[PDB]
């Protein structure tokens, strides 16, 4: 009855209440057991602490309240912004050390449900890179997913408005690009809806999401703030993107893909104070600086995926 | 996109959850794990209308039940046609939504859950359609979280309901 509780979020904003068995000091691990999952579904998550300008994967043995109690001290350390704006909120999401290859071993219709969830959210908000025909059969496979079956009555005109584009494509793309992709859109949704070889199976459109997701470079990827000088030194604000794949850089503006570097093609040199970090493009004869006070979780994220390749 | 908040009430298990979860997820959750507060967001079509459902599958008993009652704008009343007691616990929470909300016009359906279970009904479609006519000639479906019968009827009713 006087029992402590917390709300763990998904990134479609719903949320699970899991009582805090142990206050303040219950650990990700305790929560994980408080969640509604299978050790089938749980392998592949774990808790997230988030506000709207940081995002930390925690670990088994750490503290979430500890750190939701810390944020202000969190945020002076890993960034410049002003903790007034930030009170941060507890997710599960994707481990980013999940590998690729554990990932498409996955049946389970919940683990597949998050990881679309979370997936279709990258999307939408413009993190995943790739060219107008990938973005077009993703944006195919949402309108299956969540408008059902194609009919020509209701989805060939005045259907596809920005309103119901919005839903289905990169935020980044919804003005200028999607507009002209609409005629393409419908033709995959119709070729979806009457291909009788295509499981309708909620789980089965959500893996065929998932499987072209797989193959964009920034795919799973857990996301830095930093800044880069040009070389005449105008300052760029970044994203840092470090996954199983690579380091993948992108303009925090416009989200355009900067540079995306394959582990065992670049290494790394982390700054004198963790402000700084270094990547050499192994035979390419390029070499650029990142500026972030998350410059020593870029560089401990790149040694552990790095190391994790066998 | 309008949003529709709904609230799933009922006496401990019953398939609040059950029902929720088929819904938004198309899964039939077995184990019996007693809820402290869940919330659920779908879309879906309803009357030609793209609709956010936002779901609040509650605990079997309190806490937070008059701000679920305020906040709600459609209420699905749940009992298992397999327990009396959950039956007969639903005309407190009917009378506590018309107080709350301080009328007679509430978006509200009636579901006697787990009618899969026939062998072991206790409760009659009968007395469901009784209590129905009662409170109001309130909107009342049989329902099944495990077969899939009349699990997308409970929402888009209440949708209906809050339209009018
Ligand atoms: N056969 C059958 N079992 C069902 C059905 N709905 C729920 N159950 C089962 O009944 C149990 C309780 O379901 P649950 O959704 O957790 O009930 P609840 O109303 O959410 N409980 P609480 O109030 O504690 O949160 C579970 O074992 C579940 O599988 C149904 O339609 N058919
Ligand atoms: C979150 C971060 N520490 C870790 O999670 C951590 C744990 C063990 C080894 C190295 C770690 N640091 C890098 C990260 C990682 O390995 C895995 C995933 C990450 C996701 C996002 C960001 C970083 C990491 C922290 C920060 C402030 C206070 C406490 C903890
Ligand atoms: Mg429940």
């Amino acid at each position: 009855k006087p029992y402590e509780k917390v709300r763990i979020y998904r990134m479609d904003g719903s949320y699970r209440s899991v009582e805090l068995k142990h206050g303040n000091n219950t650990t990700v691990q305790q929560i994980m057991e408080g969640m509604r999952l299978s050790q089938e579904t749980q392998q592949y998550f774990t808790i997230w602490i988030c506000s709207e300008n940081l995002s930390l994967q925690l670990k088994p043995y750490h503290k979430p309240l500890q750190h939701v109690r810390d944020w202000p001290e969190i945020l002076a350390e890993l960034t410049n912004l002003d903790p007034q704006r930030e009170t941060p909120q507890l997710f599960l999401r994707r481990d980013v050390r999940l590998p690729l290859e554990v990932e498409k071993q996955i049946e389970d219709p919940l683990a597949i449900l998050i990881l679309f969830d979370e997936a279709r959210y990258n999307l939408l908000k413009g993190f995943y890179t790739a060219p107008d025909a990938k973005l077009i059969t993703l944006a195919s496979l949402l309108l299956q997913i969540v408008y059902g079956n194609y009919e020509s009555k209701k989805h060939k005109q005045g259907f596809l408005n920005e309103e119901n584009l919005k839903s289905i494509v990169p935020v980044t793309k919804l003005k200028s690009k999607a507009p002209h992709w609409t005629n393409r859109i419908l033709h995959e949704y119709k070729n979806l809806s009457t291909s009788e070889g295509v499981s309708k199976e909620m789980h089965h459109l959500q893996r065929m999401f998932l499987q072209n997701c797989w193959e964009i470079p920034t795919y799973g990827a857990a996301f830095f703030t930093g800044q880069i000088f040009t070389k005449n030194h105008k300052v760029i604000p970044v994203y840092v993107g470090v996954n199983i794949k690579g380091l993948h850089l992108l303009n925090m503006e416009t989200k355009a893909l900067l540079i995306s570097l394959k582990y065992g093609c670049f290494m790394w040199q982390l700054g004198d104070t963790d402000t700084c970090f270094q990547i050499h493009s192994m035979e390419n004869k390029m070499s650029f600086i990142v500026h972030t006070k998350q410059a020593g979780l870029v560089v401990k994220l790149l040694m552990k995926l790095n190391g994790q390749l066998m | 996109m309008r949003e529709y908040k709904l609230v799933v009430l009922g006496s401990g298990g019953v398939g609040k959850s059950a029902l929720t979860v088929q819904f938004v997820q198309g899964i039939f959750v077995e184990k019996y794990d007693p809820t402290i507060e869940d919330s659920y967001r779908k879309q879906v079509e309803v009357d030609a209308q793209q609709c956010m459902l936002e779901i609040l599958d509650t605990a079997g008993t309190e806490a937070m039940r008059d701000l679920y009652m305020k906040n709600g704008q459609g209420f699905a009343l749940v009992y298992s046609i397999t327990a009396q007691s959950t039956f007969n616990d639903l005309q407190d929470l009917r009378e506590q939504i018309l107080r709350v909300k301080d009328t007679d016009d509430v978006p509200m359906i009636l579901v006697g859950n787990k009618c899969d279970l026939e062998d072991e009904r206790v409760v009659g479609k009968e007395q469901g359609q009784n209590l129905a006519r009662q409170w109001n000639n309130c909107a009342f479906l049989e329902s099944s979280a495990k077969s899939k019968i009349n699990v997308n009827e409970i929402f888009y009713d209440l949708v209906r309901q809050i339209n009018r």
